[PDB]
């Protein structure tokens, strides 16, 4: 939720330094990334450090991102680069997260999904488990089911990846984030696309060349 | 029926657009209702006249003007299009950028042509009883989907006067989606990967979605009626060898003995079935959809801005009028036997009037429509009444 740009102001120095701070995070997603795999702890707790260590704190990273559009809305291969780690991070934020403050995000988002009872679980559980990917194995598992709009599924039922039943999408709570992270990717996308639109009201601008090079 | 004469054409349509069009239902339909701005007064409305001149941001006020421009216009086509920001015809009228399509049913069109290498009886713009069935299986397997699984409960089936269908989805919630979701609605009913003339079309994998599972399951039910006895797909070296492509060829010379020791397809198909059981211990199913699966054109479903064939308008070859489907009686319907605007125009000639369509051929095919009417008077009766509380 990387909306709503900061209004705050700081010196050309937190600006600067900022810049530089992510431009070593998202650096180090590429680290991190062709290193590791998503081998846990390893993968996890070693970008965990970089977090906190390199400041990021809240409305640090918020100003850090920001900051950061400016710099690569230019390039596609920056704007593909930059939403590529920037996702990555989101995920870990959200791996972390505990499921009694998860449920929130999810709620307080406007996504309107259902928990469903082991009731209509084991009915189709048949289903479900069929639908899914090449998912190995028979078992719909103990990781619970929601009820959630068809369309609010697009990016799985195209390909059909889910199972579709009254208009209505029948996902695992795996899937229901995975959904929420396209959309980011997407609202990001669109953002990145207005900056640039006018970043030229801003090229000019010398504070700004370390950045933009 | 009497083989229709073209040339008829103009005189038919001026006595067809003047006494026949179900014009006050066509009217109800589109209006869906009054229950908003001007749907109807925002639709477009396309054209093509005389010497096949193709008129297109067309408008219109009330059922009235719809009625009187018709009839002076005598169109030899009609499309219907999207509702849009403005009224269409004041398009000079409006900014640029500011004019857009807005609303539509989720439409689908199925073409007897996009199955012509899975057909031996007709040559391609041509149908017969024997390929009839393709339309049947399409309609049910298509049907299904967005009942069962889209939740969508109006969809108005219609006969595109030729050799096809179209269906018109019309839930309320359903004109307004997005071109993404459409785009996505019909990958998830496509199954057909007809690439650059691939000989195999068709590839499951272990695990089976239970759209196409339900999907192979209704295709079954007609099977062997329509590609064993109708079709007879398995009657030659030359038939058969098409669809051993579609088998691993450590199986071809086996069946290719059984094929030859057996007598009809019938037979054939069930070695067919023995022998690749054999080997996979899916190539079966893979098989009669890639034969009978229907095939839809993403673009017809894709745009929100699509123009596409109106119901009850005039076929200029077929002379065919393009009638509601009933889907309680689908295998039943006939396209042969659907009147010819020139077989009704003289109904009408061997006897205001407000029913004279009621005494001519049209009358059942009216009545379906009317009925598909009475459900969205209900749904909308429904929800508001009902949850406007
Ligand atoms: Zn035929």
């Amino acid at each position: 939720f990387y909306l709503q740009p900061p209004s705050e102001n700081i010196s050309l120095i937190e600006f600067e330094n900022l810049a530089i701070d992510r431009v070593k995070l998202l650096k180090s997603v590429e680290n991190l990334g062709v290193s590791y795999v998503k081998g846990t702890e390893q993968y996890q707790s070693k970008l965990e450090s970089e977090l906190r260590k390199l400041k990021f704190p809240r409305r640090r990273d918020h100003i850090s991102h920001f900051i950061l559009r400016l710099a690569y809305c230019q390039s596609e291969e920056l704007r593909r680069w930059f939403i590529q780690q920037e996702m990555d991070l989101l995920r870990f934020r959200f791996s972390i997260l505990p499921k009694d403050k998860i449920q929130d995000f999810l709620k307080d988002s406007q996504l309107q999904f259902e928990a469903i009872s082991d009731e209509e679980k084991t009915l189709r559980e048949q289903e479900i488990v069929a639908s899914s990917p090449s998912l190995s194995g028979l078992k719909l598992g103990f990781e619970s089911i929601y009820k959630i709009p068809f369309a609010d599924a697009l990016d799985l039922f195209r390909g059909r990846k889910v199972y579709l039943e009254d208009g209505f999408a029948y996902v695992p709570l795996k899937d229901i984030v995975a959904i929420i992270l396209n959309e980011f990717r997407a609202k990001l996308s669109k953002a990145l696309a207005l900056t640039a639109r006018s970043l030229p009201a801003v090229q000019s601008d010398e504070r700004l060349q370390p950045l933009l090079n | 029926m009497e083989t229709f004469d073209p040339t008829e054409l103009p005189e038919l349509l001026k006595l067809y657009y003047r006494r026949l069009f179900p014009y006050s239902q066509y009217y109800r339909w589109l209006n869906y209702g009054g229950v908003i701005k001007n749907y109807f007064q925002h639709r477009e409305f396309s054209f093509t006249l005389k010497d096949d001149i193709y008129i297109r941001y067309q408008s219109f006020n009330n059922q009235s003007d719809l009625e009187k421009e018709m009839q002076k216009m005598n169109p030899y086509k009609i499309d219907i299009g999207a509702v849009y920001s403005h009224r269409p015809n004041q398009h000079n009228t409006v900014k640029l950028g500011a004019f857009q399509a807005q609303e539509k049913e989720l439409v689908f069109d199925i073409d007897m042509t996009d199955y012509d290498d899975v057909r031996r009886c007709c040559s391609s713009a041509d149908i017969c009883p024997k390929c009839w069935t393709l339309m049947t299986m399409a309609i049910r397997i298509i049907d299904r989907a967005l009942k069962e699984d889209f939740g969508f409960k109006h969809r108005l089936w219609v006969y595109s006067g030729r050799r096809g269908v179209h269906c018109w989805v019309c839930d309320e919630s359903v004109r307004k989606l997005s071109s993404a979701v459409r785009s996505g609605i019909v990958e998830y009913l496509s199954l057909v990967k007809g690439g650059q003339d691939v000989k195999k079309k068709v590839h499951l994998s272990e695990k089976i979605h239970p759209f196409i599972r339900k999907s192979i399951n209704i295709i079954k039910k007609y099977f062997e009626e329509y590609a064993l006895v109708n079709q007879d797909i398995l009657e030659n070296k030359e038939s058969w060898d098409k669809i051993l492509a579609l088998v691993p060829e450590t199986i071809h010379d086996e069946l290719q003995q059984s094929f030859q020791k057996s007598h009809n397809s019938l037979q054939r198909w069930e070695h067919l079935k023995k022998v690749a059981s054999r080997y996979q211990n899916w190539l079966e199913w893979e098989i009669m959809l890639q034969y009978c699966f229907p095939r839809l054109d993403i673009n017809v479903s894709k745009g929100i801005n699509h123009l596409l064939k109106s119901p009850f308008s005039v076929h200029p070859k077929t002379g065919r009028i393009s009638v509601p489907i009933d889907l309680q009686k689908v295998d039943q319907f006939d396209p042969f036997t659907v009147p010819t605007i020139s077989f009704i125009c003289r109904e009408l000639d061997a006897i205001h009037r407000t029913r004279d369509y009621k005494k001519t051929s049209l009358a059942p095919y009216v009545k379906v429509f009317e009925h598909f009417l009475e459900n969205l008077d209900k749904s909308r009766k429904g929800e508001l009444l009902k949850k406007s509380d």
